[PDB]
């Protein structure tokens, strides 16, 4: 009583009608502090309430008093239970918990005398009555949910002792509860909070009550799996006659194959938990190989309109090494027709290859019209890119399955990848094959092969052939696509491709005959580019333009970290091409450092984007893009900080190569006053990040150093 | 008692010498008696008040000028004689004055033993000589911390 | 683990990831066997070759265990030479012994090398 | 702010003003321009330096008057001038005469690289009838005329590539590139057109024009970073902004000057600020930054003042054209001055 209230009523109102209307809290930092302290009591009381339901179980009062919270809450119309609520749920999860009762543990008897929802049948009968109102809670999800997992309790106790007088209460239950769809409450409103991804017992909590549906009854589960498969194919076939289809249909299945692929999308604990949806320690646990029969049962003669959920199951399905690889072995197999093969997958690429070619039009021919491009439909687009991330991440996690992959002499996929870049699709399609191929380069020797087919396939233009000029690439994609959408996906995706290269290799040599060696073109470019960009070009999404500038940023800190010079750098060289002498391609950072030396914008946009990052943080307000905002910031002065040595050294060497190039000191240039600001600023700003200390502590640190 | 770094427990009250030392001198130099008296009363009269060493004794007996001295190095393939004058040689003189290959000396310094010893046929025999090397370098590690602990309790 | 993964592979899989890890043997016998011509053991060997050309210390360390996990059918006869000379004499006999009517020879290494800089 | 600029007297009307472009990857700020005169039988091409090449002195006000580095005399009155590349100079001619000049730096000297003397004329008649507007994107050159015509030019062919024949039966005033193989020309009726060099036909792709305004439109630039943003100018002073994607109408009427607005220009590398010069004789910049310590579109009148300043002296002569590179703006008068400050925003 006392603790539940105390704690919500106390924190929620006082701040908000008090603090929120007066705002005693005053700095833009006394604010934050007194929201912090007050935010860290709710969440301490809140934990209070779990630790103890971790622990002790809860009596009849204290359990309807829960009950009774839950009843009135509102996850935040945001869509997410906030740090306190989602803990306040998993807390009830664990209260009504009952996996205890499946550990075969020695302490049986004393661990059931001990659980208060043990011993009284008015327990059992005052929530099953609460649960089945048709008052459902501020959330009809939440009457839903519950009522559920009572159910699966109710269905074992059957085995315990004798008590099955509430297994039939079960499927009209379990009906209720997926009529609520609580599959797309647990995966939008639970999962939502990213502080689910905090507590390694909330995930466990979870997989339990995941796990122990199937396991505690999958005769109601396999039912209702075969009416939807068999409804869904009879209404639809009956549309394609030439009707629509009824808008009274649920396609629970595919919102189910969807929770299994976000639930084990990504787990903070990092314990490989997806091992239980793979069978090879145990002599396979009948539950495993129940689950595996599953997973290869739901491939079986799969309907068009599974077809994505199921591959979304298998995406998530596949996290965990051990998952890697188990998983794609299986379905590798299954494939050895059913829709999910990957002769289907490459033959399918291979088909929009060839059809997408012959609508091109050819030169001599004046006039050319297509017999209506097939402008691959929306659907077919969700599946493809749907089918590539699950590629993506099959590749990722398992080195076995990337190179089994990428050596199939049928499949070549790695051409036919490069190949359908050079077709034209919106710029999704285009995003999702370059992160494809970002998952094949994390292995070192394709990488080597990569860059000279990316050099032969100039999908960046390196050369410039028949008057090519702006555009006939990448660049003229990104000034007339890109800019025009305001959306920025294929300038991203290439940004880490090249990111992902640099890594394996500032490669060498990148193709004689051709250009004159280096990789300076590719550096122009992104510079160039994203920079002026990251300042001016609209973005839809305020959040892209800081994912531009840190994509960009990222790229030429990995340059000027990895060069290293060694007195052969400021000698330089010119090469003949084409009739005139050019300055050839001093190294990458060569380059990069000459031009942090002076004032070239880059220095300015740096300490500009430093300026704005602190102004930003200044603000303590919960804007989108603030992390990604302290990477690149952050990278900044990573970069900032190495260039004062390699200063030193470098002025050394240039005084010594009599080169007529004229550099400045790190630390003149931080003295000297912003032109815009028009006054010695530069100094003060850092600084200013010594503020957000307990906010950003390596940025403090930085600036400090 | 620092012992973890004798060498910090040294440096630490080492300073404070200093320090209360020209403290005292100045404040005795202008005139104030209570203060001189309780500080070298305190710090003198080891005789037991409300045989109990004086302080300053008590604090001579923390500093032992004797040292141990690391285990002969035993070669199997290679020679001691010239692995001492190695030793000696890579160890460089550290801002103290102390002949120290550091991590410097060391990791390089090994590194090029290594190279120099080629042992190409017999493939077999090398977890033997990756065993010794490492040896080698604990006793050069150890060697090394202590001259430092050494010049620490010279300046203390 | 590969274990595991060995436990439902296949005839290409298979060479490629052991003509990864040194294993230069093991697996030209793999290949005359199920007959398919290997020029990846020759361009992963050239290349192998190369990176310790240009390679740094903890690349010669590692360079011994494949070294090794080959005899080098006879061994030597002089000056020592930090593997490099190794590996390039492993090369001379992997050819002049397993060598074939058409090419997998000269071309497939002179490419890889001009590929990636080199005096031949 | 009058003291910002030294200006040069000399007896040449002046046009265009245009900066020498300088590359991406120098930190040397624009200190080479050229001008072209008009108003005469025989006018010039002139190219000016801003600084003395030898001050290494960080810490001097610039007093520097522009400097007159070479001239060469064109036959007919200078309508239009720009940049190809470093070396090369494209014209316009009131006799129709589209030229390109090479800049000979070593020896300081131009030359006639390459000419097309029937660029532009009146098909039939075949009288002289002006070059009017020519936009660059090399290797390839556009111009359009009184005549009516389309050119398409490459620098490297001596015959036109393509011509879109009777594409305005008006005059047409000025012309920019929407995409590689798109344009926009704008004509004497208060028309903005947009156009497909690719496209056999010689109808524009779309035509956008203000209801019941009959104006004639004298300028036009696009935004450097949103392909879809254009500013113009008309003879009632008016700056009208547009989104090319968005109806046929103007996002935006800006009542800008008092009389007819010559020129608009925004700035290559800080696009919040734009420049409009007009026969009024006023000189405005307009920033478009001043909320953040495309702006352009705000429809909010309560999201982006824009801070507006006249940068000429009052009463000031006709400011025939302006060029701004980083913190240099240089601009041309019928005063027979030319005005440069290399500390705009200081």
């Amino acid at each position: 009583n006392k603790i539940l209230t105390l704690i919500s009523q106390i924190d929620v109102n006082n701040e908000f009608d008090k603090l929120k209307k007066e705002r005693g809290l005053g700095n833009k930092k006394h604010r934050k502090e007194v929201s912090d302290l007050i935010k860290e009591c709710q969440q301490s009381l809140a934990h209070s309430l779990y630790s103890w339901s971790c622990q002790t179980p809860l009596n009849r009062e204290d359990t309807l008093l829960l009950i009774g919270y839950l009843e009135k809450v509102t996850v935040e119309g945001d869509g997410s239970l906030d740090k306190v609520n989602l803990t306040l749920l998993m807390s009830l999860l664990y209260c009504l918990d009952v996996g205890f009762l499946e550990q075969g543990t020695d302490d049986r008897e004393e661990l059931m005398k001990q659980a208060s929802m043990f011993m009284d049948r008015q327990y059992i009968a005052a929530i099953h009555n609460r649960l089945q109102n048709t008052q459902p809670w501020k959330s009809p999800g939440m009457q839903a949910t519950v009522r559920l997992a009572w159910a699966l309790a109710l269905r074992g106790i059957s085995q315990f002792s004798e008590v099955l007088e509430f297994s039939e209460a079960d499927e009209p239950m379990a009906e209720i509860a997926i009529g609520g769809n609580v599959f797309l409450f647990l995966t939008e409103a639970v999962v939502g909070s990213e502080s689910f991804c905090t507590d390694e017992f909330f995930i466990r909590r979870i997989h339990k009550l995941v796990t122990d549906f199937p396991t505690l009854m999958p005769m109601k589960v396999k039912q209702l799996r075969n009416r939807a498969e068999e409804d869904a194919r009879l209404i639809q076939m009956s549309m394609q006659m030439g009707n629509e289809p009824p808008a009274s249909l649920r396609r629970d299945l595919e919102h189910l194959l969807l929770l299994i692929g976000e639930l084990y999308r990504k787990d903070p604990f990092h314990l490989e938990l997806a091992l239980e949806y793979w069978c090879p320690h145990q002599r396979p646990p009948q539950r495993q190989v129940l689950l595996s029969k599953f997973v290869r049962q739901m491939s079986d003669l799969l309907p068009a309109t599974l077809y994505l959920p199921y591959l979304k199951m298998l995406r998530g399905l596949a996290s965990g090494p051990q998952c890697a690889h188990y998983c794609f072995s299986l379905l590798k197999a299954n494939g050895g027709g059913s829709p999910v093969s990957w002769d289907h997958f490459f033959h399918s690429l291979m088909l929009y290859h060839e059809h997408l070619r012959r609508d091109l039009p050819n030169t001599d021919n004046i006039h050319q019209r297509h017999p209506p491009l097939r402008g691959i439909t929306q659907r077919e687009l969700d599946g493809l890119i749907a089918c590539l991330q699950l590629t993506c991440t099959i590749i990722d996690w398992s080195e076995s399955a990337r190179l089994a992959l990428c050596e199939h002499a049928q499949w070549m996929p790695v051409v036919v990848i490069l190949g359908l870049l050079q077709c034209s699709i919106p710029p999704l399609l285009k995003a999702e094959l370059l992160k494809t191929l970002a998952a094949f380069g994390k292995s070192p020797e394709i990488a080597a092969s990569l860059w000279q087919s990316l050099e032969y396939t100039q999908i960046l233009q390196t050369v410039r052939a028949t008057g090519l000029r702006q555009g006939v690439g990448i660049e003229v994609e990104l000034n007339e696509i890109e800019s025009r959408c305001e959306e920025y996906p294929l300038t991203r995706a290439f940004c880490q491709l090249i990111s992902t290269l640099v890594e394996s290799s500032f490669p060498t040599n990148l193709g004689a005959g051709l250009r004159a060696p280096g990789f300076e073109p590719y550096l122009q470019f992104l510079r160039d580019t994203v920079f002026l960009r990251y300042r001016t070009r609209a973005y839809r999404r305020a959040a892209e333009k800081w994912e531009v500038a840190e994509a960009v940023l990222d790229v030429f800190y990995k340059l000027l970290k990895d060069y290293e010079p060694q007195p052969e750098d400021f000698v330089d060289q010119y090469v003949e091409l084409q009739g005139e002498e050019r300055v050839a391609f001093k190294p990458p950072g060569f380059s990069l450092m000459h031009h942090l030396l002076n004032e070239s914008p880059m220095l300015e946009l740096c300490l500009s984007l430093m300026e704005e990052g602190v102004t930003q943080l200044d603000t303590y307000a919960p804007f989108p893009g603030k992390k990604h905002l302290e990477k690149a910031v952050a990278y900044c002065f990573m970069l900032l900080n190495l260039t004062l040595q390699k200063e030193n050294r470098f002025m050394d060497l240039l005084r010594e190569s009599h080169l007529s190039m004229i550099v400045t000191p790190l630390e003149q240039l931080l003295q000297g006053i912003n032109p815009r600001s028009k006054k010695a600023d530069n100094v003060v700003n850092i600084a200013r990040y010594l503020c957000h200390g307990n906010s950003n502590a390596e940025l403090a640190f930085e600036s400090a150093k | 008692s620092v012992e973890e770094s004798e060498i910090s427990a040294m440096n630490q009250m080492s300073w404070l010498m200093k320090t209360a030392t020209i403290e005292l001198r100045i404040t005795s130099l202008n005139r104030q008696r209570s203060h001189t008296q309780r500080l070298l009363h305190l710090l003198l009269d080891d005789m037991p008040t409300r045989k109990v060493r004086r302080k300053i004794l008590r604090i001579l007996d923390s500093i032992q000028f004797s040292n141990e001295i690391p285990e002969p190095l035993q070669l199997d393939f290679f020679d001691r004689s010239q692995i001492e004058q190695v030793i000696a040689n890579c160890e460089h003189k550290n801002r103290r004055g102390q002949t120290v290959c550091n991590v410097k000396l060391l990791h390089r310094v090994l590194v090029a033993e290594v190279n120099a010893l080629q042992g190409m046929a017999a493939i077999g025999q090398r977890p033997l000589l990756m065993e010794e090397i490492n040896t080698i370098l604990q006793y050069v590690v150890e060697r090394n911390k202590l001259l430092q602990c050494l010049h620490a309790k010279r300046h203390a | 683990s590969t274990a595991a993964i060995a436990g439902s592979s296949a005839a290409e899989e298979m060479v490629a990831l052991l003509v990864q890890a040194g294993l230069f043997d093991t697996a030209i016998s793999l290949c005359q066997t199920f007959k398919l011509a290997l020029t990846s053991v020759f361009e992963g060997l050239a290349c192998k070759c190369i990176r310790l050309q240009q390679g740094g210390e903890a690349a010669q360390a590692e360079a011994w265990e494949w070294l090794a996990a080959n005899q080098l059918a006879t061994v030597i006869t002089t000056k020592e030479s930090s593997a490099t000379d190794e590996a390039w004499r492993l090369m001379i006999s992997y050819l002049d012994k397993y060598e074939a009517k058409n090419t997998l020879y000269h071309h497939c290494i002179i490419n890889k090398l001009l590929s990636h800089g080199v005096p031949l | 702010m009058a003291d910002k600029f030294a200006a040069k007297f000399v007896s040449h009307k002046i046009s265009r003003t245009r900066w020498r472009p300088v590359s991406a990857s120098s930190l040397q700020q624009p200190d080479v321009f050229a001008t072209g005169s008009w108003d005469n039988e025989e006018n010039k091409v002139c190219v000016w330096a801003t600084s003395d090449f030898g001050a290494t002195s960080l810490d001097e006000e610039y007093q520097g008057d522009p400097k007159q580095l070479c001239d060469i005399k064109h036959p007919g009155d200078v309508m239009d001038m720009q940049f190809l590349d470093k070396e090369r100079i494209v014209t316009g001619s009131s006799t129709g005469t589209v030229t390109i000049f090479r800049h000979h730096e070593n020896n300081q000297t131009l030359s006639v690289n390459q000419r097309w003397e029937q660029a532009h004329y009146h098909v039939g008649s075949n009288m002289r009838a002006p070059c009017t507007a020519i936009v660059c994107s090399s290797p390839e050159i556009v111009s359009v005329g009184e005549d009516g015509r389309i050119n398409c030019f490459r620098a490297e062919s001596r015959d036109v590539l393509r011509t879109i024949d009777d594409a305005d039966s008006s005059t047409m005033h000025g012309v920019t590139f929407l995409r590689t193989t798109e344009i926009l020309t704008v004509n004497s009726v208060g028309q903005l057109k947009l156009w497909d060099l690719r496209k056999q036909g010689n109808d524009p792709t779309q035509i956008f024009s203000v209801t019941g305004e009959r104006v004639p439109l004298h300028c036009v630039d696009r935004h450097p970073n949103q392909q879809h943003v254009v500013a113009t100018g008309g003879q009632d002073g008016m700056l009208c902004i547009w989104d090319v994607r968005h109806g046929k109408m103007p996002m935006s009427l800006l009542n800008a000057h008092e009389a007819e607005m010559w020129e608009v220009h925004f700035h290559p590398s800080n696009p919040d600020h734009l420049f409009t010069c007009s026969e009024d004789g006023s000189l405005w910049h307009w920033d478009a930054s001043a909320d953040s310590e495309c702006a352009w579109l705000s429809t909010d009148p309560t999201k982006g003042q824009l801070e507006i300043t006249n940068l000429l002296p009052s009463s000031t002569l006709s400011v025939n054209s302006l060029d701004v590179l980083g913190q240099n703006l240089v601009c041309g008068t019928d005063a027979e001055a030319i005005y440069v400050t290399r500390r705009l925003f200081s």
